[PDB]
RNA sequence: AACGCGGGGUUAAGGUGCCGGAGUGGACGCUCAUCAGACACCACAAAAGGCGUUAGUACAUCUUGACAGCAGGACGGUGGCCAUGGAAGUCGGAAUCCGCUAAGGACUGUGUAACAACUCACCUGCCGAAUGUACUAGCCCUGAAAAUGGAUGGCGCUCAAGC
RNA sequence: ACAGGGAUGGCUUGUGGCGGCCAAGCGUUCAUAGCGACGUCGCUUUGAUCCUUCGAUGUCGGCUCUUCCUAUCAUACCGAAGCAGAAUUCGGUAAGCGUUGGAUUGUUCACCCACUAAUAGGGAACGUGAGCUGGGUUUAGACCGUCGUGAGACAGGUUAGUUUUACCCUACUGAUGAACUCGUCGCAAUGGUAAUUCAGCUUAGUACGAGAGGAACCGCUGAUUCAGAUAAUUGGUU
C-alpha cells in the first residue's frame, strides 16, 4: 500500500468517558451472565482432573516412579 | 405490556383436524368431471376441500415435458457431455439412415427459409414517448389493486365501439 | 470508429442542440432538428454544439414520412455564424445546412443543393465528390 | 450529503492571492541554470511593450493541415531600445540560500 | 521456528521401511548362509548395476544380496 | 486460426525460453506470499482470505487421514427402493416450542394517521408481522376498517417438517388456531414464532386407522416470518 | 536463546590476496580486485590458519548465526570472481523481425552499452548502459547470444537481469509471442 | 463471423463473489440505527435491487450471447449438437434463465416486505434472507456453468464456414491425403501426419479462381459401418455432407 | 481521603525522560508493529489466519547412519480387465495381485494421436549428528474502515520512556 | 383564547430460515449423555411466458458553490484467463485528474434516450433545526366525496392565500498602515501549487490470422475539459 508517501486518518488511542463506562458495565454482565450459564451448566464434569503426571525430560523420573513402586509396597505392607 | 406467551399442553394438538373418505372423495371426483359453467350463477361461499386429491391431473405431455430435462440430466451428466473428462462419443440423431438424413436435411432447409422469409416479412429509431406509457404506472396499479382487494362487485366498463379493444383480460 | 473526424482546427460553433437547420441533399428531408453533437465533451449545463464539418445526430421535421421516425447522422455544410479560417477570413454562410450521411460518412442522397465548406468538404470525401460548389 | 453533479473548480489556487503586485516592473523569480561550459551570456533583457499587429506567415510545419500556407497570426511589439551596464553584483551561497 | 520449509506428504502407495526391512534382510542372511557351499564379495563401483537383475536371472541357482 | 492453435503453436515452437523457470521460481515463492498475504491483507479481503484457507487446510487434513486409513443404506429397504436417494429419517401433550418472546401491542400496531389538520386522527392500526386472511377474503370499506393487514404480508403457504418422515413440503395454511401472545393476533391470524396453525396435510399421503384420509393437521411455526421472508413450520406429531 | 560462539571458516586459493580492515574486505587475484563493505552486520574477522579466514559471533541470536553464512558466500563469491571470473551468456529468439543488438564501448564512461533494435518491428531503440567491470561480446561460435564477463557476480547478473527486462512483451499473449533476451547459461570464465 | 464475442462464464462460487463484491463496493456500507426507518428501508432495498441488477445482467449476457439453434443454418445447427448434444446445451441455458428470473421474484418480494419493516434489525434479516436466496439459487447453477464456459470456448475456436458460398468439401476415409490436398491447394494450417485421424475437426481453407473467393473444407475421415455406429468425430463430415451445398471430393488411395 | 485559621514532619491513591515535584534507578527476560504499546477487561472474533519470534509438552527417527542434498536404480508377468477411432501406470469405470527384490504404485506428476522420454513414491552409494510432526503458553502481524486537520494529555521513546 | 411546559451510537458492511444427517475437535470415560466449525440433504423454462404491477403514519427536491472519503466508472501501471490479432473478462496498486446534455408529475417522479474516456458511490443536513425556491404541508375564504340528527370531523379530492436583518463581533476576500532615516537592488522560511482526455498522420493494411479482420513503442499534428493572459483582427456594446 502507498501508506508510508500518503498515510491515511489517524485511528486514536484516546479513550472516551462513554466508551469507557459502556464496556466496564457490558464487561461485569458477561461476568454475571457467565456465572449464570456456570451455575445451570448441563455439561459433565470429571470429579477428578487428569493429572499429567512427570515430564520425560525429568531426569530423575525413573527414580521417582521407583519411590513411588516403594511407597506403594511399604503401604500394602502396612495395610 | 409483554404478555406471557405460552402454549398449553393439550391432545387436540396431535390429531387430525379435518379427515375424509374414499366415497365422499369419489363422489366430489365425479363432481368435478361433471362441473360446468353458468355466467348467471356466482360463488358466495367456497367449500373447503382437499381439492389435489379431487381435481385432476396434468395432461400427459406435460407431465413428461415437466421432467424431460431433469430426466436427460439424470441420464449424462454435464460433466461426462462436454468438457476435459467427458466420455460421450455416439450423438444423439433424429435420423437413421443415409435417405433418412437426406430428406430431414431438406426439410430442414425448407423449414429454415421459410423462417427467414417469415422474418423477413415481419438509422436506429427514435424512442418511444412516455405518454404512451400511461395507464401502467406503479401508482395507478396500486390503486387498482385496492379497489379489487376492497370490492365484493366488480363492474368491468367497455366501450361500445371497441369492446375487445377495451376488455381488460 | 465514432463520427468525429479528425484533423480539424477550432472554429466557432453555431449550431447547438435544438437548432433546427435545412436539409441540402435530396434525400426527400426538407430539415433537421438537432439533438446531439458527435465529439461534445461533458460540461455542467453546457449545450453541445457543431460547426461546419461536424457531424450531428438529427431527427427530420419536415420532409418524407418514412425519415421522420429515425435519428439520422448528419454533416453540416453551411452555417451562418461568422467564423475565421487559418488564412485570417473571417465568413458565413446566409443559412445553416446539413445533410444526412451514415456513420462511415457515404450520403444518403445523391446531389447536394447549393455550397459546402471547404471544411466539411475536405473531412469528408463524399461530399466533395457530391458538392458542385466548394466555398 | 454529496454533490449530485461533478463539475470542476473555478479558478486556480496556483495563483492565490488574487492581490495586486508588489512591484510593477516584473520580478524575474528564476534565471536559467548556470552551465560552466558553455560560453558567457546575459539571461534576460527589458524593454516597453508599444502594442499589436497582424501578419502573414508561410509556414513549414510537417503534419499540420495549414503546411506550405500562409497563415494570419497577432504579434506584439515590445520597443527596445539598448539597456546600459552599470553595475555587478556577487552571491555566494549559504544554507539560509 | 515459525520459519519454516513445509514437509508435502506422499499421497503414494510405498511407504518407508524402517527396522523391519533390516531385521528381514537379517534374517535372510542367516537363514541362506548354511544353505550354500561358498560366498563371494563382488564390488561394482560407479556402475548404473540395473543389470544385477540379468545376473540373478543368468544364476538361478545362486542367492545375492545386494543390500 | 481455428480448433487448438494455441497448442499446436506450442508443439511447433515451444514455448518462452524462461517460462519452466519462471514458473518453478514463482511455485517457490508461494510461501512467502502466502504467509505474507495472511500477515498483511487488511479488511473483508483478509477475512475472507482466512476462512478459504481455514477451509483448505480442513480439506488437506481430511484427505491425509484418508490416505491414512487407506490400509485398514441403513434401514432396511426393497430391492426397488435400493439405489435411490431415500430420507435419512433420524402422556405428556405438549408442543416442540411451549414458550416464546411475548409481543406487547405496541410492536404489533403501529398508528396510522389520518386526517389534513396538522392534529391528526390515530386510531387505525396496521398489523406489522405476516398474517393469514383465509379464503374468500374482501377487506372492510376505509371508514370502518380499523385493523390494516397489508396485502404484502399476507401468506398463504408454508414450509412443513415432517419429524419422523423427515420431508419438508411446501403446504397450504388452512387456519391460523393459537397465537400465543393474544387471542387478538389469533383472530387477527398472525403468523409469528410458536403460532400454532392448521395445514393441509394432503401432499403427505395421511391415512387415518380407520382408512380415512388426513387432510388437515396442525403445525407449529418454529422461525420469525417477518425477519426471514417465509414460514417454517413442524407437524405436531 | 543467545548462542556463546559461532564461527564460520572460507579457505583462501595460494593467488589471492585478501584484506580486511573495519569489515571492509579486498580481494585480490589475477584477473583483479573487488571490494565490499561488510560493516551493516557485526563479525568479527581473523586468521585462524594459513590460508583460512575465520568469521566468529559471540552472543548473539539465531538470526545473528545465520548472517555469518550469507557473509561466507559473499566472500567466497567474491574469491572465484578474481580467480575464475563469472561468465552469463544470454540468447536472442524472434519469429519474424530480427533483434539487431549492437555492443559499444562508451570511451568517456568507460561502460559498455547495448543497443536493441527492431525487438517485434518496434521503431524504438533500446538502450541498457552495463555495470562497470562487466564485458559485452556477441559470440561468434552460436548464433544470436550475447556474453556477459565480469568479476562481479552481482554486476554480471544485474546487467543480465537489465537486458532481459527491457525486452518485455505488453498486451500480448505470452503463449503465443516467444520474443525476447533470455539468460541461457551461468558459469565461470575459466 | 463467429462465436469469440461471448463473454466468459464465470463459475458458481466466482459468480456469487463477483455479484456480492459489486454490491459491496459499488454501494454505500454504513447505515445507522438512530436514523429514520424510511432512510434504513431506501438503504436495505437498493442493496437488494442492485444485486438482483447485477444478476440479472449477467445472467442476460450469458442468454443473449450464445446462440439460439433454431434460428442456424441447418448446418450449423446440428454441428453445434454433434459437438455440444443440443439437449444439454438447451438445458443448460434454460436453467440460467429459470435462475435469472427466480432472483428477479424473490428481489420483488423482499422489496415489499422492506416496504413494511420496522426496524434496522428487520430490515438487515430481511436483506440477509434475499442476498442468501439469490447464493443459493447461483449455487446451484454449478453444473451449467462449467459445461457452459467449456462450449463457449470450443465456439470461440470454431472455423468461420459460410454455408452459402462457393465451397469445395474433402472427404474420404483417413490417410488417403484430406489433409495434403487442403495444405497444398490453401493457407490452412491442418497437420499431415501419417496415423489415422490426425484431423479430428472442421478445418477451412481459402483460395482465388477467377477472381472469386473458394472455401476448402477438410473433414475427418468416415469409415464403412452405419450412421448408428458413427462417433462424433465422423458425423462432423457426416454433416458437412449433409447440410452443406459443396463441390464433394472424395478421395481413394488405390 | 472527608474540611476552623496557621507552622513543621510523614504518608494514601497515584507517580519519578521532559512538560512536572520525584530515578534516563537496580535485576532477569520478552517484543520491532507500512500510524506497536503504554487504564485493560466488552464487541469485532472463530475449534480464525501467519514460511514472525522465543519457552514448553507429547509422540516418533537416529553411527544397525536420522532430517537435507548429490550420484545412481526405479525392474519382470504386463500393452493386467472392460471400454475407446486411438488409450501401453498417467481421458475413463472397476479391481489392485505376484515375482525379482536392496527397492520400485497394476503408479505421483510432465509428456505422446498412441508409444517413447522425463519425473515422484521407495532403495543403494557419498556425507556426517542430531532431527521431524502436532499441540500448549507468551509477545508481534491480520482478524473491516469511511469521510474538515489531531491526538497513549502532548513532545517523543526501540538492551524503552513498551510488556 | 389564556397560564405554563417541550421539541440507537467503537452502531454498520458479502454470502436466508427451519428440519435432519455427518463431523475434526470440546467433554465423558462408577452415567456415554451433551456442545460442535467444515460441510451436506430437503422445502422454498429444452434459453419459457408476456392474459397475476398486491396499500404514503414515516417525504423528498432543485439551484449555486467548496471540500473530503474510497467502498474505482474512466484515465496510468500491473497479475491471471483460448488472452492469435482486435475487443475484453476477473483481480491488484492507485482519489493525481474527470464523471455530461435531455424527455417524462393521469406521481413514491423514477425509469428511458443520446453524447462521451466515463457518464462510480458516498459524507460534511436528513442522529430536530433562519441562503433562494418547488412538494410532505396542514390559520382564516370556498366546493365535491365519506361519516354524523347537528355543531362539525375526515378514506379523501380540488382552488386561493404576509416575516420584511446586517451598519455589530468573528470568519472570509481584498485595501492601507505606526515603530526601525529615506530609497534602490535582492534572498527565500513558510503557505498555495495545475493540467486533463480524446482523435488523426506515420509505424501499416504491418505483426497476427484459414478467413473476416487487425495493433503497439519511437516520431508528428490537431482537438475536449480546465487554467492564466490579451484585444492585431472579427462580432457585441454607444
Ligand atoms: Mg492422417
Amino acid at each position: 500500500a502507498g501508506t508510508i508517501n500518503k498515510p491515511k486518518k489517524p485511528t486514536s488511542k484516546r479513550k472516551t468517558t462513554r466508551l469507557r463506562a459502556k464496556i466496564s458495565k457490558r464487561a461485569a454482565e458477561k461476568k454475571r451472565k457467565e456465572r449464570k450459564l456456570a451455575r445451570k451448566n448441563p455439561e459433565w464434569r470429571s470429579k477428578l482432573k487428569k493429572d499429567p503426571g512427570i515430564p520425560n525430560l525429568f531426569p530423575y523420573k525413573e527414580r521417582l516412579l521407583q519411590q513411588i513402586e516403594e511407597e506403594r509396597i511399604r503401604r500394602k505392607e502396612e495395610l | 405490556e409483554v404478555p406471557k406467551a405460552v402454549i398449553e399442553p393439550n391432545r387436540k394438538w396431535f390429531t387430525n383436524t379435518r379427515v375424509i373418505s374414499q366415497d365422499t372423495l369419489q363422489s366430489f371426483r365425479e363432481a368435478m368431471a361433471e362441473k360446468q359453467k353458468d355466467p348467471y350463477t356466482v360463488l358466495l361461499k367456497s367449500n373447503k376441500l382437499p381439492m389435489s386429491l379431487i381435481r385432476d391431473g396434468p395432461k400427459l405431455e406435460d407431465g413428461l415435458k415437466k421432467h424431460q430435462a431433469k430426466m436427460t440430466i439424470e441420464r449424462e451428466p454435464f460433466s461426462e457431455t462436454f468438457g476435459p473428462k467427458a466420455q460421450r462419443k455416439r450423438p444423439k440423431l433424429s435420423f437413421n439412415t443415409v435417405d433418412e438424413l437426406a430428406g430431414y436435411s431438406e426439410q430442414s432447409l425448407d423449414s429454415y427459409h421459410a423462417r427467414l422469409e417469415e422474418k423477413k416479412l415481419l438509422s436506429v429509431a427514435t424512442a418511444k414517448e412516455a405518454i404512451f406509457n400511461k395507464g401502467t404506472s406503479k401508482r395507478i396499479w396500486n390503486e387498482l389493486y385496492k379497489v379489487i382487494d376492497s370490492s365484493d362487485v366488480i363492474l368491468h366498463v367497455l366501450d361500445a365501439r371497441d369492446p375487445l379493444g377495451t376488455r381488460c383480460r | 470508429k465514432r463520427g468525429a473526424p479528425g484533423g480539424k482546427l477550432k472554429m466557432t460553433l453555431g449550431l447547438p442542440v435544438g437548432a433546427i437547420m435545412n436539409c441540402a441533399d435530396n434525400s426527400g428531408a426538407r430539415n433537421l432538428y438537432i439533438i446531439a453533437v458527435k465529439g461534445a465533451g461533458a460540461r455542467l449545463n453546457r449545450l453541445p454544439a457543431g460547426g461546419v464539418g461536424d457531424m450531428v445526430m438529427a431527427t427530420v421535421k419536415k420532409g418524407k414520412p418514412e425519415l421522420r421516425k429515425k435519428v439520422h447522422p448528419a454533416v453540416i455544410v453551411r452555417q451562418a455564424k461568422p467564423w475565421k479560417r487559418f488564412d485570417g477570413v473571417f465568413l458565413y454562410f446566409e443559412d445553416n445546412a446539413g445533410v444526412i450521411v451514415n456513420p462511415k460518412g457515404e450520403m444518403k442522397g445523391s446531389a447536394i443543393t447549393g455550397p459546402v465548406g471547404k471544411e466539411a468538404a475536405e473531412l469528408w470525401p463524399r461530399i466533395a465528390s457530391n458538392a458542385g460548389v466548394v466555398m | 450529503s454529496h454533490r449530485k453533479y461533478e463539475a470542476p473548480r473555478h479558478g486556480s489556487l496556483a495563483f492565490l492571492p488574487r492581490k495586486r503586485a508588489a512591484r510593477h516592473r516584473g520580478r524575474v523569480k528564476s534565471f536559467p541554470k548556470d552551465d560552466p561550459k558553455k560560453p558567457v551570456h546575459l539571461t534576460a533583457a527589458m524593454g516597453y511593450k508599444a502594442g499589436m499587429t497582424t501578419i502573414v506567415r508561410d509556414l513549414d510545419r510537417p503534419g499540420a493541415k495549414a503546411h506550405k500556407k500562409e497563415v494570419v497570426e497577432a504579434v506584439t511589439i515590445i520597443d527596445c531600445p539598448p539597456m546600459v551596464v552599470v553595475g555587478l553584483v556577487g552571491y555566494i551561497e549559504t544554507p539560509r540560500g | 521456528p515459525k520459519s519454516k520449509r513445509a514437509r508435502v506428504y506422499h499421497l503414494t502407495q510405498v511407504n518407508k521401511k524402517g527396522r523391519e526391512a533390516k531385521e528381514r534382510l537379517f534374517s535372510n542372511i542367516r537363514e541362506t548362509i548354511p544353505k550354500y557351499q561358498h560366498c563371494f564379495v563382488f564390488s561394482v563401483d560407479n556402475m548404473r548395476n540395473n543389470y544385477l537383475k540379468d545376473v540373478r536371472h543368468e544364476l538361478n541357482d545362486c542367492r545375492i544380496f545386494f543390500g | 486460426p481455428q480448433n487448438e492453435y494455441i497448442e499446436r503453436h506450442r508443439k511447433l515452437h515451444g514455448r518462452r525460453l524462461d517460462a519452466e523457470e519462471r514458473a518453478r521460481k514463482k511455485a517457490a515463492r508461494e510461501g512467502h506470499k502466502n504467509s505474507e498475504n495472511a500477515q498483511n491483507l487488511r479488511g473483508l479481503r483478509a477475512k475472507l482470505y482466512a476462512k478459504q484457507r481455514h477451509a483448505q487446510k480442513i480439506q488437506m487434513r481430511k484427505a491425509i487421514k484418508q490416505h491414512e486409513e487407506r490400509n485398514v443404506p441403513s434401514d432396511p429397504i426393497p430391492s426397488y427402493l435400493l439405489d435411490r436417494a431415500n430420507p435419512t429419517t433420524a402422556a405428556r401433550f405438549s408442543v416442540p416450542i411451549p414458550k416464546v418472546r411475548g409481543i406487547s401491542e405496541e410492536e404489533m400496531f403501529k398508528v396510522v394517521k389520518t386526517g389534513k389538520k396538522t392534529h391528526k386522527k390515530g386510531w387505525k392500526r396496521i398489523v406489522t408481522k405476516p398474517t393469514f386472511v383465509g379464503p374468500d377474503f374482501t377487506r372492510r370499506p376505509v371508514k370502518y376498517e380499523r385493523f390494516i393487514r397489508p396485502m404484502g404480508l399476507r401468506y398463504k403457504k408454508a414450509n412443513v417438517t415432517h419429524p419422523t418422515l423427515n420431508v419438508t413440503v411446501q403446504l397450504p395454511i388452512l387456519s391460523v388456531k393459537k397465537n400465543p401472545s393474544n387471542p387478538l393476533y389469533t383472530q387477527l391470524g398472525v403468523l409469528t414464532k410458536g403460532t400454532i396453525i392448521e395445514v393441509n396435510v394432503s401432499d403427505l399421503g395421511i391415512v387415518t386407522a380407520s382408512g380415512k384420509i388426513a387432510w388437515g393437521r396442525y403445525a407449529q411455526i418454529t422461525n420469525n416470518p417477518e425477519n426471514d421472508g417465509c414460514v417454517n413450520a413442524v407437524l405436531l406429531v | 536463546m543467545r548462542y556463546i560462539h559461532s564461527e564460520e571458516t572460507i579457505p583462501v586459493p595460494e593467488n589471492v590476496k585478501v584484506s580486511i580492515k573495519s569489515r571492509l574486505v579486498t580481494v585480490e587475484g589475477p584477473r583483479g580486485k573487488l571490494q565490499k563493505d561488510l560493516s551493516h552486520i557485526a563479525v568479527n574477522f581473523s586468521v585462524v590458519k594459513k590460508g583460512v579466514i575465520g568469521l566468529e559471533i559471540h552472543h548473539g541470536s539465531r538470526k545473528d548465526v545465520a548472517a555469518l553464512r550469507t557473509v561466507r558466500t559473499i566472500i567466497n563469491n567474491m574469491i572465484i570472481g578474481v580467480t575464475k571470473g563469472f561468465k552469463y551468456k544470454m540468447r536472442y529468439v524472434y519469429a519474424h523481425f530480427p533483434i539487431n543488438v549492437n555492443v559499444e564501448k562508451n570511451a568517456e564512461t568507460g561502460c559498455y552499452e547495448v543497443e536493441i533494435r527492431n525487438f517485434i518491428g518496434e521503431k524504438i531503440v533500446r538502450k541498457v548502459v552495463m555495470a562497470p567491470g562487466v564485458e559485452v561480446e556477441i559470440s561468434k561460435a552460436q548464433k544470436d547470444e550475447l556474453i556477459l564477463s565480469g568479476n562481479s557476480l552481482e554486476a554480471v547478473s544485474q546487467s543480465a537481469a537489465d537486458i532481459q527486462q527491457i525486452c518485455k512483451v505488453r498486451n500480448k499473449d505470452i503463449r503465443k509471442f516467444l520474443d525476447g533476451i533470455y539468460v541461457s547459461e551461468k558459469g565461470n570464465i575459466v | 463471423t463467429g462465436w469469440k464475442d461471448i463473454p466468459p462464464v464465470p463459475t458458481a462460487q466466482e459468480f456469487i463473489d463477483i455479484v456480492l463484491s459489486r454490491t459491496q463496493r459499488r454501494l454505500p456500507t454504513q447505515i445507522r440505527p438512530g436514523f429514520k426507518i424510511s432512510r434504513i428501508r431506501a438503504f436495505y432495498t437498493r442493496k437488494v435491487k442492485f444485486t438482483q441488477e447485477t444478476c440479472s445482467e449477467k445472467f442476460g449476457a450469458i442468454i443473449s450471447s450464445f446462440p439460439v439453434l433454431s434460428d442456424q443454418h441447418p448446418f450449423h445447427r446440428d454441428l453445434m449438437n454433434i459437438l455440444y448434444d443440443a439437449d444439454h446445451f438447451k438445458v443448460a441455458l434454460g436453467q440460467i434463465s429459470t435462475a435469472k428470473n427466480l432472483i428477479e421474484t424473490i428481489s420483488r418480494d423482499y422489496v415489499r416486505l422492506l416496504k413494511y419493516a420496522q426496524s434496522l434489525y428487520q430490515c438487515k434479516q430481511l436483506k440477509r434472507a434475499a442476498l442468501g436466496r439469490m447464493a443459493t439459487l447461483i449455487k446451484r447453477l454449478k453444473d451449467p456453468l462449467i459445461y457452459l464456459d467449456q462450449v463457449r470456448q470450443h465456439l470461440a475456436r470454431l472455423p468461420d464456414i459460410n454455408p452459402t458460398t462457393r465451397t469445395l468439401l474433402v472427404a474420404g476415409f483417413p490417410n488417403v491425403g484430406k489433409s495434403s490436398f487442403v495444405r497444398s491447394v490453401t493457407r490452412a494450417d491442418t497437420p499431415v501426419e501419417p496415423y489415422a485421424f490426425t484431423t479430428k475437426s472442421l478445418f477451412v481453407g481459402h483460395l482465388d479462381y477467377k477472381y472469386l473467393r473458394y472455401q476448402v473444407i477438410d473433414t475427418p475421415g468416415i469409415l464403412d459401418h452405419p450412421l448408428e455406429e458413427m462417433n462424433t468425430i465422423e458425423m462432423q463430415s457426416v454433416t458437412a455432407l449433409a447440410h452443406l451445398r459443396a463441390a464433394v471430393l472424395y478421395f481413394m488411395d488405390i
